[PDB]
């Protein structure tokens, strides 16, 4: 019939051009060298502890800063209240609260926090690598792209950054290593 | 009316010849003894100043190209290649960076010339449509471009600009890993700029194509309210001789400025930034992406639930539309509005030369333009939020509200007839 | 006064006796830990600049370091085709070929060779292994003499670079005092040339073009003014 | 007579504001229902074959070059990278390298279909010298692209394809340095030919552009030496959607043996040779550049001073037409005569359905050409040489000689009227 | 007869057990001399070929040759994401990535691993350092064998490689004599695999195509014979 | 004056245009790190006289080969007659007739001419590389490009190739090495 052989063959035309389409559409996606996307071993190995570590990983930056006393109190003294993000963006654990004794970091094999927090460099507002050192209004990171002030445990406070600075996976090597992935 | 003058092909037998292939029947029917009325100033040269822009381009890109080499290991390298062996190179490497300056300039100029004189009131929709298109085009083609030398801000020009992209959600990341070819930014998104880079030129040239089609086929604005009388047109002289030497006499004086600038000022609008190697662990302070971006990257960077006006905790209603994807929003209308105007604007009433209130409004909003320029570069620190939360609402107002209200009340002149003016 | 260069201008094609003491210099001193791979050791004949003769040019590559090879791993003479060599880590700095661009520029490296005095009276002491620059803005400061925001009272700040020159490091050979102030701007002056060796021809080409569009330009305005005049003669 | 119907703009109000832009206007009236004869044979589908393979290299261009890398260092790994981890990889690489013999395979039928029925013929000239125009833009483009996998045959070919250039005297060798950017090939030549490759397919598609202007002009040739008889004509029904369904199947049933190759027969066409990694320092035997330069590799190689028939003994007399240069100019004069074929025709008549003289002349010329794209890749030794020279010496004299002759006693046969043939 | 492989066909998507002792035997073998720099380890675990387990492709990894570093020259331990190392020259041959293509191919290798015999009676001496194969045919030949005008009486030629195998240099875990000739088939099907990875893509690709044009085409050719019915009917 | 203003205006249009392309046309020429092309010092060593050795400079090959004594009498016994090049290209000395006395080479500081020979390996036809290692019809150099024969100077016979193989500016560095610039 007239419809039905003129509309089937339109749909068959469509459904080859959709078909070809797809690939030019799929090939920009990550590639299978850059699916790979593993782990790394970084050394803390004496780097002074209180100043900061940084180490390349998955194309971005791995913060790995040990803990200065005055930055520590500090942090434990935030309550939840006045804390734009209290999610603890930290994977190695459940959403637990945005505190301190669960976001510092594992305890060395031991049994200690508040003495190291390795976190992802990159600012959750458009992905920017915040000033570390002790800056911005907090006495923690600040990120020259916008302006958001971080805290000493990395929650984003004062700017546009909605969430704060996420923690991967990573557990000690027996303490001098870590093990990133 | 509307005299073609098709010249009957007589002129001898290589023209009646021709009659195989018509090319030179349109070039003088059409595009050169184009009817364009007497009363153009001098804002009616901008689209010259454009076409031969995008010519120079064009031209510097394809000889620039023998030389780079896009992958992220070799790109500064080709570029110095350029500007220390190549015979020429400086200038090319000049002329091409400082041109897209130059062509930005000129299209603001050739745009804020059109919403003084109605030329996006009726009949004249399709070329205004056709040249936001084309704006947005250039406009990426540039954010490609400036990635290519692997400096330091291309690398974190591009992450801002694509993770806006990723603001969004459900559909974010996806589109993000899609366009940078990776989690994050590396060779592949190189490759990809290049080529993109290297191809959306000519699809502009088409688009321009449409664009000349369609402003001959419809009559150049005038600066007044007035059409060229068609039913013999005593006013109206053509194209060609008059108006082609009176653009080509500014456009000599625009290209000589042009080369001073090469010439003595050219890092001055650039980014000393840009001439250090990249590095993904260092950020350096105000990366500032640009001149020809800031407006949008204020209106961007703007709403952040900061002020009394913050229309972020109210949007807060529905938990989707956090203050990232309300910028975005914001950015996307501030151009999607200036697209909708000539849809905006009830006034049966042209050129503003007769409406004083539009007048007022209309340099305001160029004061606006100049200040949303100036702002995207200083910080988020007060006073300066502040200022672009002012700006960023008086633009959305005046092209909302303020052409309603202008149509319904502002007629309180006496319109020129008789497009011949002689005063 | 500002102690304006020679370039610093619509004219002034790079004296090259200025240059051929900041090679000097360069070479003896800052050599030791910065480095210019974006440069040709084939430069310093090219005109412009140095035109140092071709075979001293040779001398001075092979008495250089070893640049391996590209196609067969092997320990060569480093030919001059190469590129300066590269210093880069463990005690060292960055290149130093466009850090002239990449700040009005020379006058950052004058006004910052220039400037080590010794520690303010904040904070004496100082730190351990960084020293004082007065105009280095990029570096960190001690809590003494930050404000009550983080912002530094100093001028400039601590930098991981030694002092480079005491008051008569080298000689020069074609006779002068070798102070310091002098060779900083020699230097200064050599690494605008690594990084611009093409600006005099850059003011020649703005002059030719500059003088060749004025004309078409008159010419053109004539025309226009000639074609436009029996319509603009009555008014 | 040729009806344009331009539909009057009378469909509804969507269909009379488009009166500012006519686009539709131009489709209908001339692109879509452009009157063609009823006679057409399977012979006139090959243009719609080239234009989709045009699009389809340049789609598939336009992917790799996202992954492509201009370097003698990382081309070849680049290439790998595609054909390994890209998601398609193999396919856009396949389609791309086999379309381009598709792409000349279909040009070939498309020209010897016009040599057979008089499409050079007056009044069809524009359409003949353009087409020989972009036939050279796409061979360089070709040559060009077979350089950018910088493989063992890549280096060669380009070579010797540039020592031609090289040959002639005076400006040999200065044309030889500036083409290859040097003495000799390196990357120089690997950039110019990666950017030149990826810009003139847009010229080709602007001179197709032409082209589709001029046929349109002028009436497609039809089977016969007769016109549509424009004076109403029931013969002449339009393209749409007869025609253009026709050229569809024809090009379904040619995608499907194009891809049943892509899948099973890929590495058919192509030389092993371009698999491995270049040596300048070591040449492998039979470069054999192509198979779509072959004929002229031959026409080229043959005259070399070696049969009693070598003219070039005899050219000789001026002592700079050396044999190299005789050759070269052989091959140019191979190209230009077939260009100047419609001056050459001395013959009021048309298709050689009605020549039967030039029925056995052609089909003699149609085994010339595959005779010398068979010698090209065989060596000059005894008999090759005798064979090239017989070969190339009938090409010269069918399209000097043959054709004047029989247009002077060519017409024993009666032409047939009535374009509308009811057999 | 000719001993077909599985892939030898419109169909055949690399039986895996014979890229697996392909595997076994490239890696206790041919790795010696030769290498595979275009082919990524983690290959050895996408579908198509070798499915392997990934621990054990890591684990193979670590324990091969060292490539150092592209940023921090440093000796790594050479993860996955790298690829096979390179044997390059002092008595050593090509690489065998695509080695397969750049020759019906597969059939070169095993009808070249296949032949090493003795010399001929024409040149039972034969040479110093170089070895006998039927089958290489880019080779050189000693004068007492090429006829009067250059060409070899040999069918092969005087290849640099030497003997690969044995009667049974290696144990196969699955179970399977281990003789020369299966051992060449199955480093043939490697390498074919290391060079043609997506085949089987490939073959299913062009079936699904084939199928929806076929459709395409029977449909318009229905098409056309009905618009074109009633101007074809009374002849 | 009409005339002499619109032509003035014309060739001063015209002018400019040429001076702005003539750089399009220029930046295609061999740029100044092309321009280097400089010297290589190749050292003989004990290479087992008699067979070849070969050697990249200026990006093409360089042939350094000794000479084999039947190699050698076939070259002296081939009379200047029924030689296509008798140029003897070689750079190192005038256009002297291309005799083996004068084509071989220098006497490695000493006297004698008839043990090496270094010409440039690329084919004078269109610049390929001829196979070595006593091949072709005149026990020589073979092109497999067209098919033209080299003899055992290197001199041009049997094929489209007009001229011999030049010989390139070299001189001997006493008695082990070669100079090749
Ligand atoms: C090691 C003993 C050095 C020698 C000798 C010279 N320089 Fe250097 N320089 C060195 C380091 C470790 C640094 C980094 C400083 C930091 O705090 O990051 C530098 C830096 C510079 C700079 C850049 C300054 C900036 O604003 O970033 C310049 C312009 C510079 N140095 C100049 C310079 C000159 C001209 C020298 C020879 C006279 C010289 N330096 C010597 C290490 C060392
Ligand atoms: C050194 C002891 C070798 C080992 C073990 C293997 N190969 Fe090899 N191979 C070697 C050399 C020096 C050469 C060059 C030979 C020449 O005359 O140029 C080769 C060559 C090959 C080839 C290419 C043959 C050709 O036609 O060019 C192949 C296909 C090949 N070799 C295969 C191969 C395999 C499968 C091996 C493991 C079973 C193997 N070779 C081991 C050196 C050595
Ligand atoms: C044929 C190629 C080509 C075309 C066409 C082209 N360019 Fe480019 N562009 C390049 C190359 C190559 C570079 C990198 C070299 C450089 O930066 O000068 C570049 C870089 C740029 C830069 C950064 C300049 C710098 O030095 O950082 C900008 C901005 C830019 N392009 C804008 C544009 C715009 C806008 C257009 C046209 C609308 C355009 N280009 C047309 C090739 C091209
Ligand atoms: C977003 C708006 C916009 C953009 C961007 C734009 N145009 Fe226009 N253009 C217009 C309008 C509106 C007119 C007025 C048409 C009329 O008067 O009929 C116009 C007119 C013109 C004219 C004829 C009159 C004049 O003003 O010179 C030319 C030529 C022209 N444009 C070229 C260009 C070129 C070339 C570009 C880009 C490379 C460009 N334009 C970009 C909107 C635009
Ligand atoms: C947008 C870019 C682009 C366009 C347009 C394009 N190609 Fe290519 N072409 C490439 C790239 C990239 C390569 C190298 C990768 C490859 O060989 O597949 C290439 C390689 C080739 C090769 C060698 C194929 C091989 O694998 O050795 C040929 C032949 C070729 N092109 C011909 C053409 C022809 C003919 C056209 C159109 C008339 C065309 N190409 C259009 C990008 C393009
Ligand atoms: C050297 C000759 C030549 C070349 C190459 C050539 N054409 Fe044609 N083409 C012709 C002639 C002659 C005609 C017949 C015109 C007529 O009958 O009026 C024609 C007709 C056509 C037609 C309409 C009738 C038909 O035969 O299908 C199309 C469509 C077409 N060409 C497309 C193309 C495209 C697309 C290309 C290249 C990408 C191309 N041609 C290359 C000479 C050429
Ligand atoms: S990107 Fe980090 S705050 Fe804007
Ligand atoms: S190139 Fe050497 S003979 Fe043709």
């Amino acid at each position: 019939r007239r419809d039905f052989l003129y509309h089937a063959t339109a749909a068959t035309g469509v459904v080859v051009t959709g078909a070809a389409v797809w690939p030019l559409i799929n090939q920009m996606n990550a590639s299978a060298d850059v699916k790979a996307m593993a782990s790394i071993f970084v050394d803390v190995s004496a780097v002074e502890v209180g100043t900061q570590l940084t180490v390349k990983w998955r194309g971005k930056p791995v913060f790995i800063r040990r803990r200065d006393e005055k930055d520590i109190e500090l942090a434990r003294s935030v309550p939840l209240g006045a804390l734009r993000d209290t999610s603890a963006e930290n994977a190695n654990k459940p959403g637990a609260e945005a505190t301190d004794e669960n976001r510092t970091l594992p305890a060395f094999d031991g049994t200690n926090t508040g003495e190291w927090l390795v976190m992802l460099g990159v600012c959750t507002h458009l992905g920017c690598v915040p000033m570390g050192d002790k800056s911005g209004d907090f006495g923690g990171w600040f990120c020259p792209c916008h302006g958001s002030h971080y805290d000493s445990a990395g929650r984003i406070r004062k700017g546009p950054a909605p969430r704060n600075l996420d923690i991967p996976v990573a557990a000690f090597v027996d303490e001098t290593t870590i093990k990133l992935g | 009316s509307g005299i073609p003058h098709d010249h009957y092909e007589p002129k001898t037998g290589i023209e009646k010849w021709l009659h195989d292939r018509l090319p030179i029947v349109g070039l003088v029917y059409d595009t050169i003894m184009i009817p364009t009325p007497k009363n153009l100033n001098w804002w009616w040269i901008w689209g010259i100043v454009l076409a031969f822009t995008l010519v120079l381009q064009i031209v510097t890109g394809i000889v620039l190209a023998m030389h780079y080499t896009p992958h992220v290991d070799l790109a500064f390298a080709s570029v110095e290649h350029i500007m220390r062996d190549v015979n020429g190179g400086w200038a090319m490497r000049y002329i091409h960076a400082n041109g897209a300056s130059l062509f930005f300039l000129a299209v603001y100029i050739h745009i804020f010339r059109g919403l003084y004189y109605g030329s996006y009131k009726a009949p004249r929709e399709i070329t205004w449509i056709v040249g936001m298109v084309i704006y947005l085009l250039m406009m990426g083609t540039a954010f490609m471009g400036y990635v290519l030398p692997w400096g330091q801000m291309s690398f974190w020009g591009a992450t801002v600009i694509t993770g806006l992209f990723g603001a969004i959600p459900g559909i974010g990341p996806s589109i993000q890993a899609w366009l940078l070819g990776g989690p994050a930014v590396d060779n592949a998104t190189l490759n990809r700029f290049f080529s993109l880079h290297y191809l959306l030129p000519f699809v502009i040239a088409a688009l321009v194509a449409i664009h000349i089609w369609a402003f001959h086929t419809t009559g150049n604005n005038n600066p007044t309210g007035v059409e060229v009388r068609r039913t013999a047109e005593k006013d109206t002289l053509p194209f060609w001789p008059y108006f082609v030497i009176k653009d080509l006499f500014a456009l000599a004086l625009v290209l000589l400025g042009f080369f001073a600038v090469v010439a003595y000022m050219p890092n001055y609008l650039g980014h000393p930034d840009n001439y250090v190697q990249a590095n993904p662990l260092s950020t350096p302070a105000h990366i500032v992406p640009e001149w020809y971006f800031l407006p949008f990257y204020a209106i961007l960077r703007a709403f952040a639930a900061d002020v009394w006006v913050v229309i972020l905790v109210d949007g807060l209603t529905f938990g989707i539309v956090d203050a990232k994807f309300f910028g975005v929003i914001a950015m996307f209308g501030a151009i999607a509005v200036m697209a909708l105007a000539p849809w905006l604007d009830t006034s049966k009433v042209r050129s503003g030369a007769y409406r004083p209130k539009f007048r007022m409004w209309f340099w305001f909003l160029v004061l606006d333009f100049v200040v949303l320029t100036w702002v995207g570069a200083m910080p988020t620190e007060y006073p300066y939020d502040w200022i672009s939360l002012i700006a960023s609402t008086y633009w959305f107002a005046y092209f909302l509200v303020i052409l309603p209200l202008l149509g319904a009340t502002e007629k309180p002149e006496p319109i020129p007839a008789s497009i011949e003016e002689d005063f | 006064p500002d102690h304006a260069f020679s370039f610093e201008g619509i004219f002034g094609k790079y004296d090259q006796a200025q240059l051929r003491r900041g090679f000097q210099v360069y070479n003896e001193v800052c050599s030791a830990c910065h480095g210019m791979k974006f440069v040709p050791i084939r430069t310093l004949a090219d005109d412009g600049g140095p035109q140092l003769d071709p075979t001293f040019v040779r001398e001075y590559a092979a008495g250089l370091d070893t640049i391996i090879d590209k196609d067969s791993g092997e320990e060569r003479d480093r030919k001059e085709t190469d590129m300066f060599p590269t210093r880069v880590g463990d005690g060292m700095g960055p290149d130093l070929s466009v850090m002239a661009k990449a700040r009005g520029g020379p006058e950052y490296i004058y006004n910052y060779v220039i400037g080590f005095e010794e520690n303010p009276e904040c904070a004496p002491e100082g730190i351990d292994g960084y020293y004082y620059n007065k105009t280095f803005q990029i570096g960190g400061v001690p809590d003494t003499c930050k404000d009550a925001a983080g912002v530094k009272i100093t001028h400039g700040s601590w930098a991981r670079m030694p002092p480079p020159l005491v008051d008569d490091q080298v000689t020069y050979e074609d006779g002068t005092p070798a102070t310091v102030d002098q060779m900083a701007q020699d230097v200064s002056a050599f690494l605008m040339w690594a990084a611009e060796p093409k600006l005099v021809a850059r003011k020649q080409m703005g002059l030719v073009a500059m003088v060749m569009l004025g004309l078409l330009s008159v010419m053109l305005y004539l025309t226009n003014k000639r074609l436009w005049a029996p319509y603009k003669g009555h008014k």
